């Protein structure tokens, strides 16, 4: 855990100043002011919906999950508010494959990606026992979400650099793409469709797409294919005195 | 994730066959030397630091461009990071050889591994240098052969351990290639 | 139209080892800097000698001596000169060692012991 | 190569034979002694980088004067320790292959075959790879016939050293 | 990069608004104090084989037991290296006093400074000695105008305040 | 992201270089022109909104085939969209335009616009002419040569400045192709 | 064109002999074949705006830097005819995987490539990288047919063993 | 080797007849510029491998993407063998000055190098790139003498010329 990019290379997180006043004597946090408010709601839709180009005709439907929000400071249930809306499922569960759904929820609400299939077997179970509702309150109260973002900041994708799992990574570099990238370019048709259940990994040059300015992004390939050989099985020998050893 | 007892589990439940006599040699065997694991694992934690610091120092020893500008190990936050990747793949090693078995590193490491260090320009042919120089050193440790860093065990052969870690790090060097 | 070092230096590479010590490697010539290197590795003199395997259990506390005695200094105080973009550097990692020079030593005049 | 398979070819084309009963015998001798020595070559793989250092810390301990005396036949400087190091695993490798294949037919081709010649010219004394030898044959650590077939291509590059 | 630039187009963006007059103010702020603070652009960029050589020695000689056989400085190259290190901090000071925020310091020095000098045991004490010796061994009106030795000292201690 | 101070730095970090007096002359001079910049990028945000205005009914004026059934821009959807995309372009522009560098232009804004596009549909050649318009319309507002709109100026050239924008509109331009 | 018809009847030619047995039976080939390198050829038609787009960005990410000054693709210009050069060598191929051989690559784009590229600065490993970034983004089912992605990846590999 | 001498006794053997006067002619002018070619000659020989040095960082300074991984600058081996080979080419050029003509470059340097380079990835431009740095930083009265400098950038630009 170093994230050698999350604060150098990129600008700090945004959110609410501190959850003390959430301890609530007099009032709930301090005013932050209705300028220093409607920046925080704009960057809350830059995230919940993905830069989706909404126009106000569209805006005018959530007016009642804003007029909460300025007036009770977390921002949880302002995303709880949000993905529950017909502007967010419109958009995400009508014309898409399943997982596609399950995946963006992955970059809009945690940001990061699936780690394996069994996360996706558990989501598609809780999605089939009565609703999408319980897709969103499972991730939206789970333990990974109090412990990385929390009632205080927006949701975004953090450079951890202590990963679970690689293809963490992977995952999240291909989901998140660069900006002036929406979530509509493919009509459905997941992207880790295929690698989720097969296990192999994405593109280097997609996930370079997406990399902060200035990590010498892309280079370093050899000019032969990327994907490994699982069957490969070469000798590599070690140096001895007398001579070298297939240590294998 | 699988281990040594898990291995033979799904081996004979493809066959649909009972686990029976024939096939419990091997892990009994694996409980012979079950002692022998566990003062070959504490022996290799208990040098975890200075086989990451000593591994990366080696590194840069041989190849001095990382250090210069543009270099992939260049700034603080470059050597931070890559002080980090030690840890990561020494920790999973280390999981695999206390399991037994290498079902923990390629689903949870180097799957999914050679991409990000392509998209992010990590020089391959040093850090798989920096895996051997890892490799050999623990072996130094589950033999005894350190040349400080005396530390008391019971006699015997651990050879055998040595050749399975020397093989784990064999396929960490390999999925990064 | 050979020299007298050269004939001086080269006449201590004939007699027997058991009797020239450390001459009996002095018919070795420098070579070009870059054979000391990876894919070659050219021996130079120094390393068959034993100043070359000195390392001495006992050491100098450097903490006894009243301050203002101990004296550093370094070969350059410049970023690309110790070490350049490439890895072709005279004072950091083991590219020290691709010099031009170096290749020999004068300590075979000590004595034949 | 002297194997008990090319002995055994050896001796049939040298009446200008075919195989007889005689060279099938003395091929499954070779076969059903090859368990051992497989188990053995493993065993000698295994322990390789250990052996090599001990051997050569012993001979250091036996023959003091190998890491003091100047000149460049001795390990007193780096490069002679190295050397010394490989040569000792020269002799393991060639005691491997001699147990893999089944005769004394690789160190008869790589070690033995005008060895004197380079100890007497390069001044190296066999007395130290003699004890070298005599290290990696007590601390082994084997068991049985694997003993048995080991130290038997120990002794062999003893005998010829002396 | 820390600027005062990039801050306030960073806030325009993260409002999503066009840049006011209260983002062009600040810079103006920047066209006021740029020659001041470029002025001692010169003083580091000519004279630094001298800081550097001062520095360094004032390290080693605050803690003379760093030479000791299993400290830093046990061999030669590694003294070299150690002013080789010092010398970077030089040449990220140089670069913060001319971008005009800490941009180049906190993220090429300063990001992942920790675990580098803990890991390889450096004791960051030592490098804050060598640069305290700097911020005190400059004389206002020798080395520079006045208020060039006010940012200076001000970028030094700042990195000073960060490795504490 | 970058600005014209932390070009140069950059550039001289690849040498490892100390920023001299001899690479000054160029960032002294944009400090020169410093109110001229600041005097420009007002003058061009304040007509934001008309400039957009005239670009897309420009745009549609000799491309009909854009309003008809079937076309990109048919629905109010779809002028909502299109109309944010001019704006949206201009903004960053004029970020580039006060940063005096094109690095948060094709790092934020252009960086995999062409493949939204194709994606979506939109069509390459009416919004490059879209662009172009607005490029026109930058250089008349900066030269104050706009028909209308007279602005107060102080007296002096401000062509260099138009170049710079119009380079950076050009960038643009070629991002889509 | 190097191609199945024109090589037997240049060999029947070359001979002066009539078309025998073995010259139709080159074709029955062709007629099996045509299934998969048409449907090969018609998809590559159909979408490679797209395509030449994608493998135009890997080119400049793998090499960062043709964009400096006194490099190749310093300005728009140059950049408009790299896509334009690897638009060219999809068409090609494109028009290889209908002819059924080597022909409209081995004359139209291989034959004096390397002295052009010598002569006018351009590094044939960029040239190259697009091709490989090409070969390794397909999957058959999901952008073509089994025997279809055989048949565009060997010309792949065919035009990218002619540039190295 | 493509020299004076081996010129005219070669033209002389091919029209089989004897030396005539032009054919001693053309030795007077050898005789001549040897004065000025054997001290350019041997000042290359006597500083040679500062030049190697100060040459072969020019390189990676222009070309920093070399040392990526993926490229053919990666480890230490491939920055050793890129100063073996700046070395060779200049031991050439060295060898080019004393027999007068470019015999020793044409066949030891020259022929088959397109082949070589662009088999093994290796990129022409960054070896030319540091034998374009060697031509520029020759001043006349300084490093050697007028003609000197004269002829030994004229086989700089040859070695250019043929590379590019
Ligand atoms: C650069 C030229 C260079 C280095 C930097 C340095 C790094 C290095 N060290 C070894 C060998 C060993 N490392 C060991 C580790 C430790 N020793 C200890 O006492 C503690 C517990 C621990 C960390 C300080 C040991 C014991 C050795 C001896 C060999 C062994 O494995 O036991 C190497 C060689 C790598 C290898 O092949 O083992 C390198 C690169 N050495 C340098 O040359
Ligand atoms: C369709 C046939 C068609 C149009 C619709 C209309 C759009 C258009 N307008 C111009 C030229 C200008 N636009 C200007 C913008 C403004 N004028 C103002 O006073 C306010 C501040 C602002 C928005 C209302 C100006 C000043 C001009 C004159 C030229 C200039 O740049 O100053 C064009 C031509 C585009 C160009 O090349 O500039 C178009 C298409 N005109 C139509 O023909
Ligand atoms: C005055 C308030 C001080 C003082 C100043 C002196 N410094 C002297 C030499 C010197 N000073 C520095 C550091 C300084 N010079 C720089 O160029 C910069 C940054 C650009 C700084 C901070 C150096 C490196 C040197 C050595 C080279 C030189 O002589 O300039 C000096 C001359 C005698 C001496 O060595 O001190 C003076 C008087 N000295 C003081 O006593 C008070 C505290
Ligand atoms: C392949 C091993 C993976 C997989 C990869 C994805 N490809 C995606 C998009 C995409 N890929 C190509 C190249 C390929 N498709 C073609 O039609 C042709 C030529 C005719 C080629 C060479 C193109 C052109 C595109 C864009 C159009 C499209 O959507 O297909 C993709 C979507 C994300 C992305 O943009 O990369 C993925 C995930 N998909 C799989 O299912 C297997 C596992
Ligand atoms: C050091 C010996 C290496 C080296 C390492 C660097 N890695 C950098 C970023 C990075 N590394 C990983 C892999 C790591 N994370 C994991 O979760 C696991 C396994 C579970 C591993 C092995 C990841 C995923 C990342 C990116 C994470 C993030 O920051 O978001 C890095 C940063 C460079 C920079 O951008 O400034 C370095 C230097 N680099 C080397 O050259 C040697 C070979
Ligand atoms: C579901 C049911 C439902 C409602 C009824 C409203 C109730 C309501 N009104 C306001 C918020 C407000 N409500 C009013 C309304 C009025 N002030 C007056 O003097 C008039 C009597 C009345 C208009 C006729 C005003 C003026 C504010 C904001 C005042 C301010 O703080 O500037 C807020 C705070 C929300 C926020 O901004 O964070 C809420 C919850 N919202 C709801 O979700
Ligand atoms: C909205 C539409 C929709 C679907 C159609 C299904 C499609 C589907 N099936 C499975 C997952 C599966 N699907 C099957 C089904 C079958 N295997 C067979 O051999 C038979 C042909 C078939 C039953 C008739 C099986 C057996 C698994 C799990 C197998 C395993 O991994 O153990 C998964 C993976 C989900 C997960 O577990 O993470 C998905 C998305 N899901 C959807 O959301
Ligand atoms: C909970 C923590 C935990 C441990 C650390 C181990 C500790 C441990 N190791 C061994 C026991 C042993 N350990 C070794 C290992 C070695 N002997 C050598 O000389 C070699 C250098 C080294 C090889 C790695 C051997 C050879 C034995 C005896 C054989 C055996 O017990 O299987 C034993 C049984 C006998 C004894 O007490 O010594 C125990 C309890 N067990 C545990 O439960
Ligand atoms: C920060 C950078 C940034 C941008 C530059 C824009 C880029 C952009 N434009 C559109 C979306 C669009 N862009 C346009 C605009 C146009 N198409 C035309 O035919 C005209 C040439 C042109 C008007 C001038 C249209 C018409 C759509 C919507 C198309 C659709 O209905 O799918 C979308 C996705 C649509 C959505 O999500 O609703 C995006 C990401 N947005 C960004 O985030
Ligand atoms: C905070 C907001 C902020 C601004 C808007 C500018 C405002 C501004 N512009 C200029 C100053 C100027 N502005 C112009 C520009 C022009 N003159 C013309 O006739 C051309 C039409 C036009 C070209 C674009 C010129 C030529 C000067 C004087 C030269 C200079 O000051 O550099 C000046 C200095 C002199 C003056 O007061 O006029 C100031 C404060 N500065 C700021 O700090
Ligand atoms: C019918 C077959 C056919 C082809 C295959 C191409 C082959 C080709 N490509 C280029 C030409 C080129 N190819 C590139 C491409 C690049 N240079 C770079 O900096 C990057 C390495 C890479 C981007 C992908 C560039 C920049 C030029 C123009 C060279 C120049 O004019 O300087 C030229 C020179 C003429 C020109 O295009 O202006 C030719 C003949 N043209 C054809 O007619
Ligand atoms: C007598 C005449 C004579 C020569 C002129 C050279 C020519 C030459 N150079 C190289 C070989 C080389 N030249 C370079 C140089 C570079 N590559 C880079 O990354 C940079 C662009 C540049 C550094 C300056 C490299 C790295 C190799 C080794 C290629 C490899 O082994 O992969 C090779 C391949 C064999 C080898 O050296 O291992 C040959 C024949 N050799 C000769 O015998
Ligand atoms: C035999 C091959 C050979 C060369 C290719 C050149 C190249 C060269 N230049 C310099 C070294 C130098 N070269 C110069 C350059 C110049 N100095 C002047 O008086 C001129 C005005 C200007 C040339 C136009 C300077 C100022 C130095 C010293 C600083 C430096 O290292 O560049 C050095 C280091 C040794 C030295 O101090 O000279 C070398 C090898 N000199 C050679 O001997
Ligand atoms: C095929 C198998 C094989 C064997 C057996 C072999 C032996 C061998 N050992 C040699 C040297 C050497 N051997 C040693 C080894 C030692 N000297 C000591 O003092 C130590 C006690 C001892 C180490 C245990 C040393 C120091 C040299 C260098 C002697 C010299 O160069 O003069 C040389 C001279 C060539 C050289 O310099 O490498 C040969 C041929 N070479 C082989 O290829």
């Amino acid at each position: 855990a170093f994230s050698s990019i999350q604060n150098v290379l990129t600008d700090a997180p945004l959110g609410t100043p501190s959850a003390m006043g959430f301890l609530d004597e007099r009032t709930e946090k301090p005013l932050m002011g209705p300028s220093e408010m409607d920046e925080l709601v704009y960057a809350v839709y830059k995230q919940v919906f993905g830069n989706a180009h909404i126009m106000e005709s569209e805006r005018a439907e959530l007016r009642d999950a804003e007029s909460l929000f300025r007036y009770l400071r977390d921002v949880r249930e302002f995303v709880r508010a949000l993905a529950k809306s017909n502007a967010y499922t419109s958009r995400f569960l009508q014309g898409n494959q399943q997982y596609r759904f399950f995946e963006l929820n992955f970059k809009h609400l945690l940001g990061r990606g699936p780690r394996s299939l069994e996360e996706m077997a558990s989501h598609s179970a809780l999605y089939a026992e009565g609703g999408f509702e319980a897709v969103i309150d499972a991730i939206l109260d789970s333990d990974e979400y109090a412990q990385e973002f929390g009632s205080t900041v927006v949701p975004y994708c953090r450079f951890k650099g202590e990963y679970p799992t690689n293809e963490e990574f992977n995952r999240m570099l291909v989901l998140k793409g660069a900006n002036s990238t929406s979530d509509k370019a493919g009509k459905g048709r997941s992207k880790l469709c295929y690698s989720i259940a097969a296990g192999c990994s994405q593109n280097w040059l997609s996930m370079s797409k997406a990399l902060p300015f200035g990590t010498e992004k892309g280079t370093g390939f050899n000019l032969i294919s990327s994907s490994r050989n699982p069957a490969a099985r070469p000798r590599i020998g070690t140096k001895i005195p007398g001579g070298v050893v297939f240590s294998s | 994730m699988l281990d040594a007892f898990s291995r033979v589990v799904v081996n004979s439940d493809a066959k649909a066959a009972y686990v029976g006599g024939s096939d419990l040699q091997a892990l009994k065997s694996f409980i012979a030397d079950g002692n022998k694991r566990l003062d070959a694992v504490n022996s290799i934690v208990s040098n975890a630091s200075c086989m990451v610091s000593d591994a990366v120092s080696g590194m840069i020893c041989e190849n001095p461009g990382l250090i210069s500008p543009g270099g992939n190990c260049y700034t603080n936050r470059r050597m931070a990071a890559c002080l980090r990747d030690g840890e990561i793949i020494l920790r999973y090693v280390s999981y695999a050889l206390l399991a037994g078995d290498a079902s923990v590193l390629e689903d949870r490491c180097l799957n999914g591994l050679k991409e990000t260090y392509i998209a992010l320009g990590v020089p391959t042919n040093s850090s798989i240098r920096a895996v051997s120089i890892m490799k050999a050193q623990a072996v130094a440790f589950i033999t005894n052969t350190a040349t400080e860093r005396k530390m008391s065990f019971a006699a015997g052969d651990c050879t055998s351990l040595a050749s399975e870690v020397a093989s784990y790090f064999d396929r960490v060097g390999a999925a990064i290639s | 139209v050979s020299t007298t070092k050269a004939d001086l230096r080269y006449v201590g590479a004939t007699k027997p080892a058991a009797v020239g010590g450390r001459r009996a490697m002095n018919l070795m010539k420098q070579q070009p800097f870059w054979m000391y290197g990876p894919p070659y590795n050219a021996v130079t003199q120094d390393e068959y000698e034993p100043i070359s395997a000195a390392a001495p259990k006992a050491f100098v506390d450097y903490q006894i001596f009243a301050p203002g005695t101990v004296k550093v200094s370094p070969d350059s105080v410049n970023a690309n000169e110790l070490n350049p973009v490439s890895g072709m550097s005279k004072y950091i990692g083991k590219t020290q060692k691709l010099v031009g020079d170096q290749g020999i030593s004068d300590r075979s005049d000590k004595l034949p012991m | 190569m002297k194997t008990p398979i090319t002995e055994a070819i050896a001796t049939a084309d040298n009446q200008g034979r075919f195989l007889s009963n005689t060279e099938l015998q003395a091929v499954n001798g070779r076969y059903q002694r090859a368990t051992a020595s497989l188990t053995a070559a493993k065993a000698l793989t295994g322990s390789a980088q250990r052996l090599i250092t001990g051997a050569a810390q012993a001979v250091y301990n036996k023959f003091p004067y190998t890491t003091q005396m100047p000149g460049p036949a001795y390990a007193s400087s780096a490069i002679g320790k190295a050397k010394c190091a490989r040569d000792i695993g020269y002799y393991l490798r060639m005691v491997t292959y001699c147990l893999v294949v089944g005769g004394t037919g690789p160190m008869d081709e790589y070690l033995v075959a005008g060895l004197e010649e380079i100890n007497r010219s390069f001044d190296l004394s066999p007395s130290w790879y003699i004890e070298a030898l005599q290290y990696i044959k007590n601390s082994h650590g084997l068991s049985g016939q694997v003993a048995n077939e080991a130290n038997a291509y120990i002794d062999y590059a003893i005998n010829t050293l002396s | 990069m820390k600027s005062v630039i990039t801050t306030v187009v960073s806030a325009a963006d993260a409002a999503g608004r066009f840049p006011s007059n209260s983002d062009l103010e600040s810079i103006q702020g920047n066209i006021q104090r740029s020659a001041a603070r470029l002025e001692a652009a010169e003083k580091l960029a000519g004279n630094h084989e001298a800081v550097v050589k001062e520095a360094g020695d004032a390290c080693f000689a605050k803690y003379a037991y760093l030479k000791n056989p299993g400290e830093a400085g046990e061999n030669q190259e590694k003294i070299n290296k150690c002013y080789r290190d010092v010398d970077h901090y030089m040449r990220l000071v140089n670069y913060c006093l001319v971008v005009g925020g800490t941009g180049p310091l906190d993220e090429w020095g300063i990001a992942g400074a920790r675990e580098v000098y803990r890991t390889l045991n450096l004791p960051t004490s030592a490098y804050v000695a060598s640069i305290a010796y700097t911020r005190d061994r400059l004389c206002v009106p020798r080395d520079m105008s006045a208020q060039a030795g006010v940012e200076f000292s001000a970028y030094l201690d700042y990195l000073i305040n960060a490795l504490s």
